[PDB]
């Protein structure tokens, strides 16, 4: 049956009696079960690119094949796992070894044999049955956030033989049993798909709702859809952090997944031991976001291969998630580490350099990653939709964005929250640079707001063009002073920068901006805006006039709103109704008028 | 338990390629595996397998083939790859390449035998750096201040006296002092003039009894080089996680090291990548790096601080521009600052230690310390650009508040930075001396620091 | 015209680099050299 | 990279019928 | 002012020019016993080799094994020449024990022109047909290369375990 | 957007087996006759006991319905109908009103965008909450306000705007996301939703006998800390004989807590 | 309209053939079947990154980037199968688009394919940045037949000469525009402020229009003269004194 | 290769040697000889030869490192000079170009064919540069010593009173080793010294 190790050079171990292998196939090599894939066959020769060091590998040791590609098992004990980009669980990899490494040649089981979960075969089920892939025929209860719906695996389909009646059940149960063609399929609550393999869909629709982050300058001037694709230019100096964390403890997202690129030792063991400790509000309990997610983390040191698959595993993951009816969130902290195992692995593969050093193919990669995202019907028959929103941080060097990694990125994402050193530098969290950040997504969101906040679009354009005519203005103010400007500038450059103080920026640590809700970032920028209408209404309407109003004049009459709209910010979705917040904000509506109508 | 079987030994050398022998008729040859060869003359030479395939077994001499031929030449294999003998015994005590002692003291008799390559190190494990080195040169310890656990290089360039730096931090480096630590400083392609100056400065100056020394010469045989560096790591490795000591590991010039891997990929007859390096040198680079930080249940704890001589003074050379994707941080060495004769020549401005805000402030060193270090940024950088304006507009132009920059700048590079070889500054004595700059502006212009920190630490 | 046909080498990324931070650094002299002058200026249009 | 690797490719090719030619 | 600091690091730099010589004594020491245990062993080891019973038992081991590494049509035992007799006995022994592990035929020879050195406290060379490839099964060979291996368990019984190993990992 | 022919004809069979099981659960009698007659051609080939292989063929023969989009909104109108029906299962709604819900689905341009399946969610999510939940106020009013919600949806259905329905959601959402510690809050939100509902006992006979004794121990629970008399504390046990929840009961418990404000 | 698709998670190496169906279906409803058919090629950028790929993997000989040394040959067999052929009504059109890799005009992709093609239509961040729909710059682009697609029976007699000082007036004002950023208004005679003033009325006006709105040549023209009437009509060097007579005054 | 020290010749070598002489196109562009760039080159050795230096010739390491920074300074004030002009400088700034300019033409220049220059021994060298810089250390405390005087002396009041001092600086390089003795040239510079001290106190 296996095969034997013909030779070895560095990592790279050809091996003999491989003739029923395949290019891609997933191979165990020595006697220490080392990990590795075929890059080529020979006829009944193979060429395998192990992972791990190939140091003590010897001439006539076994190799096994297994029966398939690189591939992830799917299944219940997903949830709050540690895994590497190989789909090898660190968390257990730990607690059975006892060790503090990865030993060279692991063989756990990805999803951990013999624990039982509670599984619920789904009860509208008979023998004799119709079923296809994606039919939800049962549910592990494995977590009280999280009903982990199973599904056929998406390859199979048949009549129903046997179901396993309600219970406890673990991965060696036979759970499911079908038969096609005369053919009997035995199935477990693991599936496996192969990880560079789309998991397929009954159709891929138009992404249409807003992934509601809880950050004001997020929500409002960049809204990334659900399902859509967005980088975050990921660098110390400016707080990728921030993005990361606001996602997974508050975001519209009914379950997260994180990967580990390649990521910096500290600051990868950074997010392992920051993640557990967050928590979220749910039914009016407070639990750890290790309910809700699981995180594929790769070091620097792991393996060129585990490297290049870490996002490979993470969509896996995600859209095994996406095909339960979830609206799935995935980050990525640096595509440009991935890139480079790209880089390693073409230069081991010893293939021609294409843009930089890169591979030809890293654009195709990463398009054809990107493409996996969206909102979706799920395959089989409870119609679901589904959805994988993919958050690919990138590094561009010194922010050159020409960085082929970073310039293809920008090239498939659709949004891009620009995170800047400057404005951290200046502490104006969430430090977003809204200048070169941007969203293609506001047309596809027009339906949605239309319904539910029909104003608001105006009201976008409206605080984009007042910051981007503070942009303008503040080169005349360094030409010619403050004092040089006309009404209708001064009082826009005050407004831009109440936007820019009291409504971009969020402190994040405070009860009140720990979380924004929707509606009260809609209340605040509206009452901004109007504010802003009605002053500059006065302004102007007293062109030509005697007596002309001013932004001094407005301050002197009615600072006291300048003071409240500033205010806004402190309302609270916990203590405050959200009737009480949009009630404040209506009766600050009307003082603004009355206070107007005493000048203009 | 133990290779419980006897070494065969061949004489069936079918050729010698450049500094490598191919023995053929091997019997189930491992790839790594360490063979002693014999040249015709007796004379014992080390080598590894570089490659094995079918009956052939391509090994690498350490030392070059000169003197190897196809016939009297033979060549035992021990059945095994390397493995140092490691103990606790191997603090105090200085190492050539190959992990053979070279101090005159005897072997070292392991308290277990390791895998040189190592492991990678279990990223659920791996735990957060949290508490500072101190490295006793004010430019680190007050600027660029060390996690334990960090990974920070030295950036330097050809002819900057990194090498002093280097060993004046392997001399003071140490814990805060509010025993059991011990650096392993490991150097590479070392010239003998430099391999003596470590030597001599370290049992000199007091050191010895917490540092382990490993040498490869200039002149040692390249393959040594590239064992040098995790021969070192695997030595931490036992220090720290099996013996709980705090461990610095200091590597003396990673460019030497890239320079070694240059010639062993092309002793395989892999096609060279970017800049004529190997492709995966950013895999091997993040191998050494890596073997590094605290860890889950133990007190024991890996920093490393490389030291990396950028080619041609070029940020954006292969060998700095990995080591700064893989490190927190980075020191950079300046030859402004050397033809200056100030010493320590580190260039505070461009370097930053990411995990500074975790290595310092209360109890793990002094309040005030994390305000101080943005305060002193602060006003070098401003000094700097004052300095600059003061060429500009000449001294009459300059403002009362710029003449305190200005004041400031000229007392923090002869004070501050300054510091000379033997003067071991705690992190205490770098902030008195931050406080003895920051003093000269009114209480105020130091905007950065805390209204209380200023009232707890501004008055004398 | 758009370039300065220093031909393709590691001495021209050498030069061409120290002509950055030499260009770099005289635009900063120069418009310190401006904000001096221009702070005057501005003095004297008062005066 | 490109002459490096036809070089590389022509060496192959020259000691498999070198191996060959051992017949 | 610096002086009256730096005297401690010169009370320091004494005691190191001390300490650091001192315990490399010790360690001298330490490596001296351990290569006085290999002395005692050879010694003991040339003291079994006269027991011709448990020779006998050695050599049926020392050739096998040699026998099952160098697997090959035609091989060649060297010895020294008073021993002869016991691996002659000790060749008749290991054939048959090839031919069942290895499942397939042999021819050895005792080379007996070619006699190893008198002073070798015994065990066996083996040599395969073409004398190009060898194996080293003498009882010295054997203690130098499992007392190397064995050498944190000859240092951890003979010197007792260091108390700073919280971790053997 | 696609899938290999052999996928597609495998979905195509799942939702023509899936359609026929859940018309068998919504209706195991035939009672829903307009319904049934509207699937006739999906159905036949799910009661006649035909061989997955048999079904398959017929759908690459084109004897089957096929289109994937039809028989998504097709499946998705019938299973939007069942989740109703099986959310109010302790109040089985009227077979009128179910037809007429399914002739307004069948009317609708897209049941996902329809506030019908966010009313559904929503309905969903507090009684799903329910199935592990403990003994706790919050838990017990839930299961009340629950049992009030679906007996309304069983009189008028989902797409009535019975102001009523929509009151029940915005309460008993707005409960669910109470945070737990928050008793006096979620005790004001109950007195509240019983002051704010027409009837003088809004649960009564809606849920078993010893949940109604509950809640009103329950609010008597919670009142009597509050007394620093003891013969208020008296008199608020005396109203403990109660059973059935009244708005008298909370207004009698109200009253004794404001006498003992005013005696102060 | 047929759409031949192929998505970036769709097989590479079909990217190759892709377009090739494409015009093969092209060819057949203009040579054989007489259809007046226009060939929209999207993003050969894409297309040009397999060509890039499988060169990689057969190890062919590299040109500028890693593209194949046929690279060239490559697009050809795409790019000739277009015009006229003789008896036959049907006239293939092409109009491929491609994202220029770092906006670099420069880089093989757009470089060959500007070898190959008959002119080339620009668009442009500078413009679209400015909101200025559809972005497309004239001054970098030019379209080979022009030259005989214009004039009496075509189009309007001035419609030549227009185009040539609607170019020297855009390019002149590009020009005086990098002279003002450097020097200041101050140093822009009459005539230069002139030059920058067309260029504002000019992108805001000739190229600004609505993404439904369809506007006539002629119309096209007369915009195009009501911007040249900015200046003395001595000044429009590029045109004839005969079209200035027959076409400047109104 | 192209007088480009990125090559790896240079690279490796430079990771090897410890002293490099880098000569400089710019240098021998202006006919500066021996054309050896004090910037980019550097000797290691310095750590050792300061024990030898502090035996015999006690006075040198405090000269060179005053001559390194008079040297690197240069740099900083002629990259300003080069826009802005001599104007914006300070009095110690002109004194510390114009001892500079004494250090880099009548020092550090020296000319591998004329007789008294073809070799300079290290007397003669410790002399040169200890009058040269002690010429700096005097005329900057000049300046220095008369801030907020009611007369500032300054460069020109320098060149003026000191110009016989300048030509006999500049007239160092002239002694010959083989004509003169060691302790006549010695002899000759601390002359110099004391013309030096005796003109700066008519400046003070």
């Amino acid at each position: 049956t296996f095969g034997y190790v013909h030779g070895v050079s560095g990592p790279v171990v050809t091996a003999c009696d491989m003739a029923g292998a395949a290019m891609y196939e997933l191979v165990r090599v020595g006697h220490s079960e080392l990990v590795g894939e075929i890059i080529r066959l020979e006829g009944d020769m193979a060429t395998i690119q192990v992972y791990e060091e190939t140091s003590g590998v010897s001439v006539g040791d076994p190799v096994l094949r297994t029966g398939k590609p690189l591939s992830v098992e799917l299944g219940p004990g997903i949830m709050g796992a540690i895994f590497d980009g190989i789909q090898r669980p660190l968390s257990d990899i730990s607690s059975q070894t006892q060790s503090i490494y990865i030993p060279r040649g692991v063989n756990v089981s990805a999803l951990s044999r013999d624990i039982k979960w509670e599984f619920i075969p789904s009860k509208n089920l008979r023998v004799g049955s119709h079923i296809t892939g994606g039919d939800i025929y049962g549910i592990v209860n494995e977590n009280s956030l999280i009903k982990h719906k199973i599904m056929l695996p998406p390859r199979s389909r048949g009549s129903v033989t046997y179901i396993a009646p309600p219970g406890n059940y673990d991965a060696s149960d036979v759970v499911l049993e079908l038969e096609f063609e005369g053919v009997k399929e035995k199935l477990s609550m693991v599936q496996v798909w192969p990880v560079r393999q789309v998991r397929p869909v009954t159709e891929k629709l138009p992404a249409n709702h807003p992934l509601l982050t809880g950050q004001r300058v997020l929500d409002a001037l960049f809204p990334c859809v659900q399902g859509g694709t967005t980088a975050i230019p990921g660098a110390f100096g400016c707080g990728k952090t921030v993005i990361s964390q606001s996602l997974s403890k508050y975001s519209n997202s009914d379950v997260i997944i994180y990967v580990g690129c390649g990521e910096r030792g500290n600051e990868m063991s950074e997010v392992l031991r920051d993640f557990p400790e967050l928590t979220m509000e749910v039914d009016g309990k407070v639990e750890s976001i290790m309910k809700r997610t699981a995180l594929v983390a790769n070091t620097s040191n792991m393996p060129v291969a585990a490297r290049e698959a870490s996002i490979y595993t993470g969509i896996t993951l995600s859209e095994y998630f996406r095909d339960m009816g979830y609206h799935v969130s995935m980050m990525a902290d640096s595509t440009s580490r991935w890139a480079e195992a790209l880089r390693e692995i073409s230069g081991r593969l010893a293939e021609m350099p294409a843009d930089s050093g890169y591979p030809a193919y890293l654009g195709a990669r990463l398009a054809s990653f990107y493409e996996r995202a969206g909102r979706v019907k799920c395959l089989g028959n409870p119609e679901r939709e589904g959805s994988v929103s993919i958050v690919g941080a990138v590094s561009p060097p010194g922010g050159d964005f020409s960085d082929p990694v970073t310039s293809a990125t920008l090239g498939i994402v659709q949004v891009f929250w620009g995170l800047d050193k400057k404005l951290a530098q200046r502490k104006h969290f969430p430090s977003v640079n809204w200048l070169i950040s941007y969203s293609k997504y506001m047309r596809a969101l027009d339906e949605y707001y239309d319904k539910h906040f029909t104003e608001f679009v105006p009201l976008r354009t409206k605080a984009k063009e007042i910051l981007q005519e503070e942009e303008d203005l503040a080169e005349i103010v360094q030409l010619v002073g403050k004092a040089s400007l006309a009404e209708t500038d001064k009082i826009t450059l005050e407004v831009a920068k109440l936007i820019k103080d009291d409504f971009l920026q969020q402190n994040g640590y405070t009860p009140y901006d720990r979380f924004c809700p929707f509606y009260k970032t809609v209340g605040m920028l509206s009452n901004m805006i109007s504010f802003y209408d009605m002053a500059r209404r006065a302004v102007e309407t007293t062109a030509q006039s005697d007596n002309k109003i001013t932004w001094s004049i407005i301050r002197e009459h009615m600072g006291e709103i300048l003071y409240k709209l500033s205010s806004m910010k402190f309302k609270d979705p916990v203590k405050d109704g959200e009737a009480k917040i949009k009630a404040d904000y209506a009766q600050l509506l009307e003082d603004m008028q009355n206070a107007f109508r005493s000048l203009e | 338990n133990y290779l419980s079987q006897p070494r065969l030994t061949y004489k069936t050398v079918s050729g010698v390629n450049g500094p490598l022998v191919i023995l053929d008729h091997v019997k189930f040859p491992r790839y790594a595996e360490i063979v002693h060869l014999t040249l015709p003359d007796g004379t014992k030479r080390s080598g590894q397998v570089l490659e094995v395939s079918g009956s052939k077994a391509v090994v690498q001499v350490f030392e070059g083939t000169s003197g190897i031929d196809a016939k009297k030449t033979s060549c035992e294999f021990t059945g095994d790859i390397l493995r140092t003998p490691v103990s606790e015994d191997m603090l105090g005590r200085v190492f050539n390449g190959s992990g053979k002692p070279i101090d005159r003291g005897p072997v070292v008799l392991a308290e277990d035998f390791l895998d040189i390559m190592g492991q990678p190190i279990n990223p659920q494990c791996r735990i957060y750096p949290e508490e500072m080195i101190q490295t006793g040169i004010s430019a680190i310890d007050g600027m660029n201040s060390i996690a334990r656990g960090q990974k920070i290089p030295i950036f330097s360039a050809a002819g900057l006296p990194h090498n002093e730096i280097a060993a004046q931090i392997c001399r003071q480096a140490g814990l805060v002092k509010k025993e059991n630590f011990a650096i392993v400083f490991a150097a590479m392609g070392v010239n003998m003039e430099t391999a003596r100056f470590f030597k001599s400065d370290f049992e000199e100056n007091g050191s010895m009894d917490n540092v382990c020394l490993f040498l490869n010469l200039a002149n040692d045989p390249t393959i040594e080089r590239i064992i040098t560096p995790r021969l070192a790591l695997t030595t931490a490795e036992f220090l720290a996680y099996q013996c709980e000591k705090h461990v610095l590991v200091i590597l003396t010039d990673m460019s030497s090291y890239a320079e070694a891997l240059r010639e062993v990929s092309a002793a395989r007859e892999e096609v060279p990548g970017r800049r004529g390096f190997p492709g995966y040198m950013y895999t091997d680079l993040a191998t050494i790096y890596e073997r590094a930080g605290r860890v889950e249940g133990r007190n024991g704890s890996i920093t490393q601080i490389p030291i990396l001589t950028m080619p041609n003074d070029d940020i954006t050379h292969p060998i700095p521009d990995l080591t700064g994707y893989i490190t927190e941080g980075q020191i950079y060495v300046d030859r402004q600052l050397h033809n200056r004769q100030i010493y320590p020549p580190i260039n505070v401005l461009p370097s930053l230690s990411r995990l500074m805000k975790s290595a310092i402030g209360e109890g793990m060193t002094r309040k005030d310390h994390a305000d101080v270090s943005n305060q002193l940024y602060a006003c070098y950088a401003i000094g700097k650009d004052v300095q600059a304006m003061k060429a500009v507009v000449g001294e009459e132009a300059l403002t009362s508040d710029d003449l305190l920059y200005l004041e400031f700048l000229q007392k923090f590079e002869k004070n501050f930075i300054t510091q000379g070889p033997y003067e071991n500054r705690t992190v205490y004595e770098t902030l008195d001396i931050g406080w003895q700059l920051l003093r000269i502006f009114p209480k105020e212009m130091l905007k950065r620091i805390p209204q209380s920190t200023l009232s707890e630490f501004y008055p004398r | 015209k758009d370039r300065i046909e220093i031909f393709p080498s590691r001495m021209a990324q050498t030069i061409m680099k120290a002509r950055l931070k030499g260009a770099q650094t005289g635009r900063n002299l120069l418009k310190k050299k401006s904000d001096a002058l221009t702070l005057r200026f501005r003095q004297i249009l008062k005066k | 990279f490109y002459r490096l690797k036809k070089i590389q490719e022509k060496k192959k090719i020259i000691k498999e019928k070198s191996e060959k030619d051992l017949e | 002012e610096k002086k009256e600091k730096q005297i401690e690091q010169q009370k320091k730099i004494q005691m190191s020019n001390l300490m650091n010589q001192a315990r490399l004594k010790v360690l001298r020491a330490r490596d001296d016993l351990i290569t006085d245990l290999l002395n005692e062993a050879k010694q003991r080891l040339s003291k079994v080799v006269k027991d011709t019973t448990r020779y006998q038992v050695l050599l049926d081991g020392l050739v096998l094994q040699g026998l099952y590494q160098l697997l090959e049509p035609r091989m060649i035992v060297r010895c020294r020449k008073q021993d002869f007799p016991l691996v002659k006995a000790a060749v008749q022994k290991a054939i048959p024990m090839y031919k069942i592990a290895t499942k397939k035929d042999v021819d050895v020879q005792i080379d007996l022109e070619a006699y190893l050195p008198e002073d070798i406290a015994g065990g066996v060379e083996i040599y395969n047909g073409d004398r190009k490839i060898k194996v080293s099964n003498t009882l010295e060979s054997r203690l130098d290369l499992i007392a190397q291996q064995m050498m944190p368990e000859v240092r951890g019984a003979l010197f007792g375990a260091n108390a700073n190993r919280k971790f053997l990992d | 957007g696609g899938l290999t022919s052999e996928q597609y004809h495998s979905q195509v069979v799942g939702k023509i087996g899936y359609i026929a099981r859940c018309m068998q659960t919504i209706d195991p009698e035939n009672n829903l006759k307009k319904i049934r007659e509207d699937y006739q051609d999906v159905l036949i080939w799910a009661e006649k006991n035909y061989r997955f292989e048999e079904i398959l063929e017929a759908s690459k023969s084109g004897k089957c319905p096929n289109d994937l989009d039809a028989l998504s909104r097709r499946s998705l109108i019938l299973q939007e109908l069942l989740r109703l029906v099986s959310s109010i299962s302790p109040f089985k709604m009227k077979l009128d009103l179910i037809e007429s819900q399914y002739e307004k689905m069948k009317q609708h341009v897209n049941l996902w965008k329809s506030d019908y399946h966010v009313k559904l969610n929503q309905l969903n999510q507090l009684t799903d909450y329910l199935k592990n939940a403990a003994p706790t106020p919050k838990n017990n009013f839930l299961r009340a306000m629950t049992s009030v919600l679906q007996m309304q949806i069983a009189q008028y259905g989902i797409t009535e705007d019975n102001e009523g329905i929509n009151q029940l959601f915005k309460l008993g959402l707005h409960l669910l996301a109470m945070a737990n510690e928050k008793i006096d809050e979620q005790y004001h939100l109950f007195k509240g939703y019983v002051k704010d509902q027409p009837e003088e006992s809004p649960f009564e006979g809606i849920l078993p006998a010893e949940d109604q004794k509950i809640l009103v121990k329950t609010m008597i629970d919670y009142a009597m800390p509050k007394l620093s008399s003891k013969v208020l504390q008296d008199k608020l046990s005396a109203l403990s004989s109660s059973d059935v929840l009244t708005k008298t009961l909370l207004d009698s418990i109200d009253r004794i807590v404001k006498e003992n404000e005013k005696l102060n």
